[PDB]
């Protein structure tokens, strides 16, 4: 229980509760402690049950659950910071490309492992992607995740933090699947390169229009079924699709190829995390430590 | 389609096969319960079927809750007056895991007709989480069935519904069905449904996916055929009632075949 833990400082906070840095007094291990009516919340039930199954080097490790009459603590391995903080700290240097590549490779490994174990993450924003001083990056916060079936069955709609939300969610499709998480990582790949969110919308319609302005307004040819989708409107402006080299100018040819396959409109055609691991962008991938103190 | 996860369905299947062995209840537990019987359990499960109808819950939710109850009862001795409290907390946990809109705790107290308080239900929720060590993502018959249905040539809605119905019937009787894994009951239910409706058999493509043959499926298949033949006379009827509905293509009104010709 908590007698062996010494709190150090607050590191994070949303509706879920609050997260502290702490240390195990007996082993020295540094941890994150997340402290949490209708009884135990569904987000915590999902987070704990799914994370108990997911042991992978690019998934944050749940070490323990301390379950009291009054409170629930989740104990995680400690990571130093989120990717958002690191992007900001790299403001006028940029993030060196070997690090971007290493980070994306790791994120795809973590995600493919989720998908292989029937888990959709559904909130891959940079605040949920944690980095340590050794060069690792890991998926965190599985509160919004879900165990899926094959084939998928209708799940919660309008999921995913809006800037990272896939068009099939924005257009209200009856089903969505693993491709939603790849859309998000695509948005993250772009963002690691520019340090700016690729599609920073303020409402669902503005998010769609920003997507359309960058990738072209989709039509039956590019995305069969699109004009029949529940929230498609035949009044939607028709923007031409804009050369990918203009979308993320510093990206080479391989990078551009992988980004375009991660941001494909048709969720059937979009690349899987598993297949992305073999993309020629990663031909020279390594695992360097981050270039800044964390 | 990505809705059928082509790049992951095989990994997922292998993983569920691995998990169903680890999540498996103790086959002999009911003998070691001093106060409850297979027939009290049959009553609870049939009651959960109705609760699921009343609140429009997913079939997956029902199957999960039964998995929790059986795993719980495998280590915890329970008096008859408390069985329904275990079952209610289980259905609550299954709903929070699996449903978009779980019913509130007050609704779970109300369908027990105030046999238990909100405080008892919530205390039991925590006990069930503690006994299962939050291991709630359990494989079900349903999760294997939906993958098996992708091998139909072509899709037949009556086959699907009837296979679900038969899978569901298996939940009511601990004897014999505690001795079979979810993947095996689903396979027997799928074969039996396919044969009742179309005259066809367990396809070669599913022999390739699962390693199961009509030979490995025979013991479960004989049990399931009897359960199907006797369903009209079973003391518990909620599943038959439910599967009369057009949602499930009235499949409980279909006649079981007299023989299987194995
Ligand atoms: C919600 C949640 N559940 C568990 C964690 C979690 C797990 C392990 N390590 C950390 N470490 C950490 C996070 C954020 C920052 S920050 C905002 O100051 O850059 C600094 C360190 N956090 N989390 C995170 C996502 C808050």
């Amino acid at each position: 229980s908590m007698e062996n833990f010494q709190k150090v400082e607050k590191i994070g906070e949303g509706t879920y509760g609050v997260v502290y840095k702490a240390r195990n007094k007996l082993t020295g291990e540094v941890v994150a402690l997340k402290k949490i009516t209708e009884g135990v919340p569904s987000t915590a039930i999902r987070e704990i049950s799914l994370l108990k199954e997911l042991n992978h080097p690019n998934i944050v490790k749940l070490l323990d659950v301390i379950h009291t009459n009054n409170k629930l603590y989740l104990v995680f391995e400690f990571l130093h910071q989120d990717l958002k903080k690191f992007m900001d700290a790299s403001a006028l240097t940029g993030i060196p490309l070997p690090l971007i590549k290493s980070y994306l490779f790791q994120l795809l490994q973590g995600l493919a492992f989720c998908h292989s174990h029937r888990v959709l993450h559904r909130d891959l924003k940079p605040q949920n992607l944690l980095i340590n001083t050794e060069g690792a990056i890991k998926l965190a916060d599985f509160g919004l995740a879900r165990a899926f079936g094959v084939p998928v069955r209708t799940y919660t709609h309008e999921v995913v933090t809006l800037w990272y939300r896939a068009p099939e969610i924005l257009l209200g499709c009856k089903y969505y699947s693993t491709a939603v998480d790849i859309w998000s990582l695509g948005c993250i790949f772009a963002e690691m390169v520019t340090r700016r969110a690729l599609f920073p919308g303020d409402s669902e319609i503005d998010q769609l229009f920003r997507i359309f302005r960058t990738l072209g307004t989709p039509d039956e040819v590019v995305w069969p079924g699109v004009t029949s989708m529940p929230d498609y409107k035949p009044s939607f402006p028709k923007w031409a699709r804009q050369d990918f080299s203009k979308v993320v100018p510093p990206l080479d040819e391989d990078g551009r190829s992988l980004l375009s396959q991660m941001l494909h409109y048709d969720p059937n055609k979009r690349i899987s995390a598993k297949a992305a691991l073999a993309h020629p962008f990663f031909q020279d991938v390594t695992k360097p430590v981050p270039h800044l103190r964390l | 389609s990505v809705n059928e996860v082509p790049d992951y369905h095989e990994d997922i299947h292998t993983y569920l096969r691995e998990m169903e062995v680890k999540c498996k209840p103790k086959v002999g537990y009911m003998k070691k319960q001093p106060d409850i019987t297979n027939s009290m359990r049959a009553i609870l499960v049939d009651w959960l079927v109705e609760v699921g109808e009343e609140y429009k819950l997913q079939n997956e939710t029902l199957h999960l809750a039964v998995n929790y109850i059986d795993r719980f009862l495998s280590s915890m001795s329970v008096l008859r007056g408390k069985l329904q409290l275990v079952g209610t907390a289980a259905m609550l946990l299954a709903s929070k895991f699996e449903e978009i809109y779980p019913p509130e705790v007050a609704e779970f107290v109300y369908i027990t007709d105030d046999t238990y308080t909100k405080k008892q239900v919530l205390r039991m929720e925590h006990l069930v989480l503690k006994v299962l060590a939050f291991d709630l993502a359990a494989p079900t018959i349903n999760q294997f069935l939906t993958q098996y249905f992708l091998h139909q040539q072509p899709a037949n809605c009556k086959v699907e519904s009837l296979a679900m119905f038969l899978g569901e019937l298996s939940l009511i009787d601990a004897d014999p069905y505690l001795k079979y894994l979810p993947s095996v009951i689903a396979a027997a239910a799928f074969h039996l449904a396919l044969y009742t409706v179309t005259g066809q058999s367990w396809p070669e493509s599913l022999v390739q996916k699962t390693g199961y043959t009509l030979e490995t499926l025979k013991p479960c298949l004989l049990d399931l055929h009897q359960t199907y033949l006797r369903a009209p006379q079973h003391a518990q009827q909620s599943i038959r009632e439910k599967y009369k509905n057009s949602k499930y293509h009235g499949v409980s009104l279909l006649n079981p075949p007299e023989t299987l010709n194995v």
